[PDB]
């Protein structure tokens, strides 16, 4: 494909003709909605599980665009749209007239005053096009400061993890910057990357050679193995080769 | 006539190296109801069950990943998630986990409030997983809102749609 995610705001990502951001100060509700607003934007809009993906290795709990009636006693965007079947499951947490989306396209009632995270979205048509446009990437794909990444939920051992990438000519995740890839913060579980054990030399370098930079990765010993899984906050679990886990390709440098 | 539901998640590991399965036992008002591990659910179609269920067992797995013991050779934490509706329409519910069998922490999901054991050497193993889940994994008391509300709304989900008949 090699198509330019479209117009969005700069350090965005950008997933199929939609722009998202998550800010990591805890508002309530109402300062979310404005703070989205003066971005030219709002709180994140579940229109379809097919579209909006990305969302189900989202990390933690976050404030959603959802609201609820009083009188009607059905829930609704802040924009007045109807929240359509099939999308989310309302989960009955705190009393309360809004929603905090968690991953596997959960929604949690939470009581709107609480201070919490946020997630802002807006399409690629609403913005402008005097704006920032995601580097070049495969048109399904998620784009964020011009890396390219896809989440693959069928789980395969390291080895078919690696010809899986190569056959869509990507490589395993390489993290190779904490200020790019801050993104990785927000994944949920863990995943395989492209990070391999030379048992020899005692070291640990990536798929295409490189070796592994210092204060970039805190590695842990969970199974004892030559290959290793990233997981939130940085972290490397080091896990036999052949035990079958999720896995990330990124297009590479 | 309380209405409960049990889940029992086992992770296991030999000379510090976790092993990649893990074992899931579900109680429904006491009886047995499932028995899953990472591949599958048997009733003793499961999907979003085990979709949930192998989500945890990850979670639990890097915990264990954490607890660096000095004794060699079978290891095994296990965390448990009850909860309960009386008749009056009020709820119990709490996390519990045993490592080698032995109960070393506990957490009152009504009040969020973590029960500490007696012994030092239980204490122990009760910091390092509370240092695990306040700063490696992150969670605040909204993940802990959201557990209490999760086992509530499969209980009910479990009664409303008629299995327990
Ligand atoms: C009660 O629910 C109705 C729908 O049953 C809501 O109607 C929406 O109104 C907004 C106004 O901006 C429109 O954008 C939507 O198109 C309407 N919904 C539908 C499905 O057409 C109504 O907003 C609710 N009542 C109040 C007082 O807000
Ligand atoms: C969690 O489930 C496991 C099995 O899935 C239980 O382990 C069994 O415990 C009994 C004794 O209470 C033994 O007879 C079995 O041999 C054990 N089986 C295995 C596979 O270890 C365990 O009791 C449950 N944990 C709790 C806290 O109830
Ligand atoms: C702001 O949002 C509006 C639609 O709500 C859109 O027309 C406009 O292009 C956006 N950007 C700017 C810079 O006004
Ligand atoms: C939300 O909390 C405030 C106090 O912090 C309370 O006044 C309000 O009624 C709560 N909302 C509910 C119960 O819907
Ligand atoms: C360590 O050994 C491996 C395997 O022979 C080799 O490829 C690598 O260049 C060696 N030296 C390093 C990583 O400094
Ligand atoms: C009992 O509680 C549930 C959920 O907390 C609620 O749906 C139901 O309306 C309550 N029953 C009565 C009689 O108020």
């Amino acid at each position: 494909t090699e198509s330019y995610c479209g117009p969005c705001p700069k350090n965005w990502i950008c997933y199929k003709n939609n722009c998202y951001q998550f800010f990591d100060e805890s508002k309530n509700w109402y300062e979310s909605q404005a703070s989205c607003m003066s971005q030219n934007a709002s709180l994140l809009k579940v229109y379809s599980k097919e579209d909006q993906d990305l969302l189900k290795l989202v990390k933690s709990y976050h404030w959603m665009g959802l609201v609820h009636i009083p009188t009607n006693g059905s829930w609704q965007w802040e924009d007045g749209s109807i929240l359509s079947p099939n999308l989310l499951t309302i989960i009955e947490m705190q009393k309360g007239d809004c929603a905090l989306y968690a991953s596997s396209f959960k929604g949690y009632i939470e009581n709107c005053s609480t201070p919490n995270t946020y997630i802002c979205m807006q399409r690629t048509v609403q913005i402008p096009l005097t704006e920032s446009y995601c580097g070049p990437c495969p048109k399904n794909w998620i784009c964020y400061k011009n890396n390219c990444y896809q989440f693959f939920d069928e789980s395969k051992n390291w080895y078919e993890s690696q010809a899986s990438c190569m056959s869509q000519n990507a490589s395993l995740l390489k993290v190779y910057s904490k200020e790019d890839q801050d993104l990785l913060k927000l994944v949920k579980s863990y995943h395989w990357m492209g990070l391999v054990h030379i048992p020899t030399n005692g070291s640990w370098q990536w798929e295409d050679g490189s070796i592994l930079s210092p204060n970039l990765l805190t590695i842990i010993e969970m199974q004892k193995g030559d290959c290793a899984l990233y997981a939130s906050s940085f972290k490397g679990y080091i896990e036999n080769c052949s035990t079958p886990n999720t896995y990330i390709c990124m297009q590479r440098t | 006539e309380p209405h409960s539901l049990r889940y029992n998640l086992t992770v296991l590991s030999w000379d510090g190296s976790v092993q990649s399965g893990f074992l899931t036992e579900v109680h429904l008002d006491g009886q047995p109801f499932l028995r899953c591990d990472r591949q599958k659910c048997r009733a003793k179609t499961w999907d979003r069950e085990t979709r949930d269920l192998t989500a945890w067992g990850k979670d639990l797995r890097m915990t264990l990943a954490h607890i660096k013991d000095q004794k060699e050779g079978l290891h095994s934490l296990q965390e448990i998630r009850v909860c309960e509706i009386h008749e009056d329409n009020s709820t119990r519910s709490s996390q519990h986990f045993y490592y080698d069998g032995e109960l070393f922490l506990s957490q009152n999901l009504e009040t969020l409030e973590w029960t500490m054991p007696q012994s030092s050497r239980a204490q122990t193993l009760a910091m390092n997983v509370r240092n695990f889940l306040k700063e490696d994994a992150m969670q605040t008391d909204t993940h802990y809102r959201a557990m209490h509300a999760d086992c509530l709304f499969e209980l009910r989900r479990y009664l409303k749609s008629g299995v327990v008949l």
